RNA sequence: CCCCGAAAGCUAUUUAGGUAGCGCCUCGGACGAAUACCAUAGGGGGUAGAGCACUGUUUCGGCACCGAUGCAAACUCCGAAUACCUAUGAGUACUAUCCGGGAGACAGACUGCGGGUGCUAACGUCCGUAGUCAAGAGGAAAACAAUCCAGACCGCCAGCUAAGGCCCCAAAAUCAUAGUUAAGUGGGAAACGAUGUGGGAAGGCAUAGACAGCUAUAGUCGAGUCGGCCUGCGCGGAAGAUGUAACGGG
């Protein structure tokens, strides 16, 4: 067994804070999924969450190319008959700009338990104020 | 005089003189590197089968 | 307004402009020749 | 409605169609003519529509020359039969068409109206066509 | 119904013994409907036009005559 | 004088299908000159200066000049070869004159 | 437990989902180079293509013939490539052949090529030919017997590659250079329609002044302008039933 697998005990999560601000948003999410799974750790291990903490600010100046902030469609279906619900990324940037970064990040991390474990380490805030100052994060550019 | 005649695809599913000429220069699997005499007995299976064997002179 | 797969000018007075990514025809004499690309 | 007055056999196998005009794609009768420059096949109704079409346009004022005659009989099952028991009865006529084949050829008109003419009878034909004209060689 | 259906069984015409073979007297060298072919020097002919050798030799077809016959023959 | 077209010597490696295909996707047309008193020269030609020739009538009643390197033959027009579907020409034949 | 390893064809059958002889498998014996691949040399052909000299068929002229012009599975004045037969020869290979014991099988399928049939329909049907499955795992194609790469004796937490790929799900380039697209085209479709945008060749008019507008060809105005041809990538034509659902998703 002489190649190791990491230990949760002795994982280490660091903090960090990205600013969104003219970010092309599936550019941005591909770092920030990559980070959150660990995979730029060198004790990366796939049935380990090895990754760190990420704040989102400004959520809503995230950017789109093309005409896709008027033509990108988000669909959800409630399971009654006809109930197919369908916006687009303009009204939902305006209105719930979590939603946007959770569905990009959410699609681009494995869909298990470890994905949902995985997904809580990412906060997403509208604003550019953030209530994670106790944790101290670092600024990160990406 | 002589030349090196390697064999670089798979040869199962090939015509059957085309395996013929492979066996009858005497390769055997994919990677398998021969030497035989310049003749043009030997050059017309080497020719017969260019597309899945590499020749130096 | 016609509306049609073929537009094509009629008369002198016809034009053929391009709106939103659609062909149109529009006449400054006869409002009959108004045709839409569809 | 061209047709062939006798027939050494009544029918005769589907075939293939390949390969260029070689013969038949020069000018030789008037001095404007239209040829196919997609294969395909003519039928005789098409064949007819396309002549009544030219003449009208040029209005009887010169000669139209028609350079297909279909000669190849197509047949086809009756309808609510199953396979077999046969081959089927003849139903129409075509010509084979290879790109290059020259279809008419106008003599004696003005060229704008032989163009106009040919541009109404290409409209017609199930197959894309091009206009030449009568050149040294 | 159809008034087709037949055919007749095959006859296994054709030429037996190609040129520069090797042949001993009474070896059959072509079966023809017809004279396609005629008889050399060495070669025999039959009743339904069968060429045949008639000494052991070397099998050569030409094209002789003033009617260009296609001949062959058999050389010792 | 009146008309000249300047051409390449066509060597037995540009001979064939697939050099006259490669020759034409490069818009060069094989050619011929035969004739009188000496054999036959295999050359090369311009599509955009054959076609600008073959436009004028007297072209085809006239004696041109085909130049190739330094030499020089004085020769007629004699047979040429168009696609079937596209008019393009696609050979020529010359004859010493 | 170890070794080899088919066939779903031909012929006949009150035969058609049975059976028999032959073809194909296996085991024993005999006999070795008599065998095959390839290279030279000899040989016949009537297909692809082509053509109108025969047989038919076709159009336009001239006076049944004559001149221009097409077509053919059951037409041929012509005519390949391949394939097939024979002889000699190098190299490589446990190859051919003969005599006996035991069989199984005689429902095939898809794909490419040449065809008949059908509607140039069908995952349709009937032949020829080659590959795969049948009886074959692994990798690619989202999932997908028959497609592509490749033929699994067993073990390894070693390395190089094939098809196919390298932003994330998910291994590997957010690699380099030069262009194109603005349609999420990419990531479904036709006849046809259109000053969408690249590239190329040629032509017409023009600073004794061209196009448009303006003033009743003259006149201000001060550079290019006009119309077609070839070609790259795009646009419309484009309507369906459980739920986005025609990049696997982001
Ligand atoms: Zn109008």
């Amino acid at each position: 067994m002489k190649t190791l697998s990491a230990k949760p005990a002795e994982v280490q999560h660091d903090w960090f804070v990205v600013d969104a601000t003219g970010k092309t948003l599936g550019r941005l999410a591909t770092e920030i999924a990559r980070r959150l799974r660990g995979k730029h750790k060198t004790s990366y291990t796939p049935h380990v969450d090895t990754g760190d903490y990420i704040i989102v600010i400004n959520a809503e100046q995230v950017q789109v190319t093309g005409n896709k902030a008027l033509d990108k469609k988000y669909y959800r279906h409630t399971e009654f008959p006809g109930g197919l619900k369908e916006t687009n990324f303009e009204k939902l940037v305006a209105h719930k700009p979590e939603e946007i970064f959770e569905r990009a990040v959410k699609g681009m991390l494995p869909k298990g338990p470890l994905g949902y474990a995985m997904i809580k380490k990412m906060k997403v805030y509208a604003g550019s104020e953030h209530p994670h100052a106790a944790q101290q994060p670092q600024v990160l550019d990406i | 005089k002589t030349i090196k005649v390697t064999q670089t695809k798979s040869s199962s599913h090939r015509l059957k003189n085309h395996k013929l000429c492979l066996q009858g220069l005497g390769l055997r699997r994919i990677g398998h590197t021969v030497e035989v005499q310049d003749t043009p007995s030997n050059r017309g299976m080497i020719n017969k089968v260019y597309y899945m064997v590499s020749v130096e002179e | 307004m016609k509306v049609q797969a073929s537009v094509k000018k009629i008369c002198g007075s016809c034009k053929v402009i391009r709106r939103n990514g659609v062909i149109r025809v529009i006449c400054s004499a006869e409002p009959r020749h108004k045709q839409r690309q569809g | 409605m061209l047709q062939p007055k006798r027939t050494k056999f009544r029918k005769v196998h589907k075939g293939r169609n390949t390969g260029l005009a070689h013969r038949g794609s020069t000018v030789s009768f008037g001095s404007i003519a239209i040829k196919a420059t997609e294969r395909g096949r003519m039928t005789a109704r098409q064949i007819e529509a396309a002549r009544r079409t030219i003449s009208r346009r040029i209005k009887r004022g010169g000669k139209i020359f028609i350079r297909v005659f279909p000669d190849k009989p197509i047949t086809e099952k009756p309808l609510e039969v199953r396979m077999g028991n046969g081959k089927g009865n003849v139903e129409y006529w075509v010509c084979e068409i290879k790109p290059g084949k020259i279809l008419y050829e106008i003599e004696g008109v003005n060229e704008d109206l032989a163009r106009e003419a040919f541009a109404l009878a290409a409209a017609k034909l199930p197959f894309k066509t091009t206009i030449v004209t009568r050149t040294v060689m | 119904s159809t008034k087709n259906g037949r055919d007749s069984n095959p006859k296994m015409l054709g030429v037996k013994v190609y040129g520069g073979q090797t042949v001993t007297a009474g070896n059959i060298i072509v079966r023809q409907r017809g004279t396609e072919f005629h008889a050399g020097a060495n070669v025999g002919m039959g009743r339904d036009h069968t060429l045949f050798a008639t000494a052991d030799g070397v099998v050569k077809f030409e094209v002789k005559g003033q009617f260009g016959r296609r001949y062959v023959k058999v050389e010792t | 004088a009146n008309f000249v077209l300047n051409a390449q010597a066509r060597a037995e490696d540009k001979q064939g299908k697939g050099a006259s295909r490669r020759l034409r996707r490069e818009s060069l047309v094989p050619a011929i000159i035969y004739g009188g008193n000496a054999e036959p020269v295999a050359v090369t030609l311009e599509l955009r200066e054959l076609v600008k020739a073959l436009e004028s009538n007297v072209f085809f009643e006239e004696v041109v000049e085909i130049k190739v390197g330094d030499k020089v033959e004085n020769v007629k027009i004699q047979a040429l070869q168009r696609h079937p579907a596209k008019n393009t020409p696609m050979h020529a034949d010359f004859k010493r004159a």
